[PDB]
RNA sequence: GCGCACGGCUCAGUAACACGUGCCUAACCUAACCUCGGGAGGGGGACACCCCCGGGAAACUGGGGUCAAUCCCCCAUAGGGGAAGGGCGCUGGAAGGCCCCUUCCCCGAAAGGGCUGGCGGCCGAUCCGCCGCCAGUCGCCCGAGGGUGGGGGCACGGCCCAUCAGGUAGUUGGCGGGUUAAAGGCCCGCCAAGCCGAAGACGGGUAGGGGCGGUGAGAGCCGCGAGCCCCGAGAUGGGCACUGAGACA
């Protein structure tokens, strides 16, 4: 399966005619094509480590590249919404982040800190056994028994362990808490959830934040929770 | 030469049926000097396919 | 299956009834179709297994003997036999021919039933009483 | 009709090539795939001890042809091969017109596969120990 | 084993759900990959290369012998499908869905395989392996979701001609079925007379659609709407299938 450069995502850090015809595709991971980015782009343009495609693919061969603990060595693993992307011989470590420039953007984080990753519930299903598993926003999953996956409902933000492979910490969705938009126009701004127009279809309302006193508004797809007026994790 | 080969291949065929039948030593007996014998008259590579499947029965 | 023979594609004429061309010129097989594999009333039941779009498999009862009939008023499920096939609303061509659809009445040994399953795409007779 | 017989040892894995002709050729013609005919047939062509058959395994036409056991009678043919007894496919589920024969002999069969049936029981020596192109390579 | 269904070419067919924009699939499938939960027990077989012979001009191809597998097959369990009755519960705008309970019928997994290191045992220079365990790593099977690709549906938008005015009879709909991965006159059995049309049917002609491009101060006119990108269709004309996640290549 190929990627014509022209088809490439728009906010990708590559221009747009200068170079081949073609694009590395990220291969089918967990995020979406429309919000990802592969290994072999952020070795090669964001970090700007490799100079040249085979040699983007030998540093991540040799399993440098650590991606939420797991080291990746596929040059074409898609990498997104607080992803934390650790480079081992270095020590770096980056939590890609909405941004107001960029798009998404590779922040540095402290060491404490890199384990964790907030996850937004995109969703629950009823498996077997009678337990209930938790969808979060990059295709990850969690299996819990059946009441204490009653009280985390969709688009609550919850501090996921990759170590543990456990919840650290559950953030409802409402109204008061501490938002950033993780898509749209309205990208890598972050204030105070205090207005909200509930439509029919709950993934489509109507959202406002606000930081003293800029207001942004989006839907409530769009945003998620990182807590109240402290965020949890270094995201900015 | 049609004639050593007869028995060897006789001898080779034997031990074939005793390697089915659970003895791995007296098989392994016969494979041994049917081996030297077939290694200074040349027949080695005469009786290859027979020399390849005793040794798989005795590997079992 | 999928058999250009048995194509479910849409036709070619409009809801004016006038003709309309052909945009594509050969038949997809993602919208082929396949002949009937309803099973027909035999002295011993014959399963096949087929092999179906994105490797999955569909249970095709090629001779049918026995249906698990089910007694409502008694709530009990006996693998009874079956003797006829009494009707076929859907089409008599189906009881005259000694096919089961689903909707065919059968003179089973407790009585008559009402075949509740599709035995061309279930591959077994699940009956009612009646 | 001259003959190119392939005549197989099961118990020594080796090949003789017996050219039949007139006295026995009508001893092969009419016989289909498989068949049972005894050894002393080929007296006057080699040494069979007296619990052997040699068995009608299969043979090619004048054309290269080979006989096909599924087809019946002496008939030249077109199947639309999808295995090995015919055909060597390349590609998995390729499916190929292939020019086959009937398993019942003929005139037109130029090369004939026999193989010795030997006697239950038997565990005497191989009737076919060597090749001849073999042991002629060997001895050089 | 995986890939070759991507990539490359062209513009005949097409006035159409083809294309564009905006929405759906609660009516669907998806190998490779990601995440969570679980599993990997027992037993068999064949066919290449090769060896002994060939046949045939060539294409191709026959017989016997013989070593293997992450090759093929069986058994078990998990799991899966259907029909039927109940439910607190889940998702979701809304359950013919998911989960749990009960009854029966039916189908039905797996490669603990490779490598590395360590340990121990069997065995032998005609062996240079086999076995048990442990760890690391790359893999295999099942359930759920994601991802990607694809099948299908809808609202609206974009040519000319009346010296083309009535057209349609599976045609329009209903009910019951078959088939499909999946809804549908897609197909079939029955019932009705409906469906389209001067707000232009039907017929004819022309044309792949879009991003866009030329020109003009502009409205606008034109398509050089060839080249680059996206979608479509095709592979001498017309058809039909195998394998496969996916082709009717
Ligand atoms: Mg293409
Ligand atoms: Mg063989
Ligand atoms: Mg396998
Ligand atoms: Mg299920
Ligand atoms: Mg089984
Ligand atoms: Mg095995
Ligand atoms: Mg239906
Ligand atoms: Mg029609
Ligand atoms: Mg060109
Ligand atoms: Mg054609
Ligand atoms: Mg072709």
């Amino acid at each position: 399966v190929h990627l014509r450069k022209s088809l490439a995502p728009y906010w990708w850090p590559i221009p747009r005619k200068a170079g081949g015809v073609w694009a590395v595709r990220p291969s089918t991971g967990p995020h979406s094509l429309e919000y990802s980015l592969p290994l072999a782009v952020v070795v090669r343009d964001v970090l700007r480590y490799a100079k040249t495609l085979r040699e983007a693919r030998y540093i991540i061969s040799r399993g440098y590249i650590k991606v939420d603990g797991v080291v990746r060595k596929d040059y074409k693993f898609p990498i997104g919404l607080m992803d934390v992307v650790e480079i081992v011989p270095t020590g770096e470590i980056y939590r890609v982040v909405p941004d107001e420039a960029k798009y998404y953007d590779l922040k540095p984080i402290p060491s404490s800190e890199a384990a964790l990753k907030p996850l937004r519930v995109e969703g629950k299903t009823a498996v077997s056994g009678g337990r209930i598993q938790l969808h979060f926003h990059d295709g990850r999953n969690l299996i819990l028994p059946p009441d204490v996956g009653r009280q985390i409902k969709t688009f609550d933000t919850v501090v996921y362990d990759l170590e543990n492979k456990a919840i650290k910490t559950h953030l409802p969705l409402r109204l008061g808490q501490l938002a950033v938009v993780t898509h749209g126009g309205n990208i890598g701004f972050v204030g105070q959830f205090f207005e909200v127009v509930w439509t029919l279809k709950r993934r489509q309302s109507v959202v406002a934040l606000r930081k003293g006193e800029e207001v942004r508004r989006t839907i409530l797809d769009y945003i998620m929770v990182i807590g109240t007026e402290a965020p949890v994790v270094k995201i900015s | 030469l049609e004639a050593v080969a007869a028995k060897l291949i006789t001898r080779l065929r034997e031990a074939e049926r005793l390697a089915l039948e659970g003895k791995t030593s007296e098989a392994k007996a016969i494979l041994k000097e049917v081996l030297k014998e077939a290694r200074e008259r040349g027949l080695e590579k005469s009786l290859r396919n027979l020399l390849l499947r005793v040794k798989a029965l005795l590997r079992r | 299956m999928k058999l250009g023979a048995f194509y479910k594609g849409g036709d070619l004429v409009k809801p004016s009834g006038g003709k309309k061309g052909r945009v594509r010129k050969t038949k997809k097989k993602a919208l082929g179709g396949g002949p009937p594999q309803i099973p027909k009333l035999g002295e011993e039941d014959i399963r096949y297994v087929e092999r179906v779009r994105g490797g999955n498999h569909k249970v095709r009862l090629r001779q049918a003997r026995y249906a698990n009939v089910y007694i409502p008023k008694e709530r009990r499920h006996v693998k009874a036999k079956i003797l006829s096939i009494v009707s076929s609303p859907s089409n008599p061509d189906y009881a005259r021919r000694n096919y089961i659809v689903k909707g065919a009445i059968i003179q089973t040994e407790v009585g008559k039933a009402v075949v509740t399953s599709r035995p061309g795409q279930d591959g077994v007779i699940n009956a009612v009483l009646i | 009709p001259t003959f190119k017989l392939v005549l197989s040892d099961p118990l020594s894995g080796k090949a003789r090539q017996f050219e039949i002709k007139d006295p026995l050729a009508q001893r092969f013609v009419g016989l289909r795939i498989g068949e049972e005919i005894d050894g002393t047939v080929l007296k006057e062509l080699i040494e069979l001890p007296k619990g052997v058959k040699i068995r009608i395994t299969g043979g090619s036409g004048v054309e290269g042809a080979p006989m096909h056991p599924g087809v019946p009678g002496p008939v030249k043919r077109y199947i639309l091969a999808d295995g090995p007894p015919g055909y060597r496919p390349r590609k998995r589920g390729m499916r190929k017109k292939k020019l086959v024969r009937g398993d019942t002999i003929t005139d037109s069969i130029v090369q004939i596969n026999a193989v010795l049936v030997y006697p239950e029981g038997y565990s005497g020596p191989p009737a076919i120990p060597l090749g001849a192109k073999e042991l002629e390579k060997l001895k050089g």
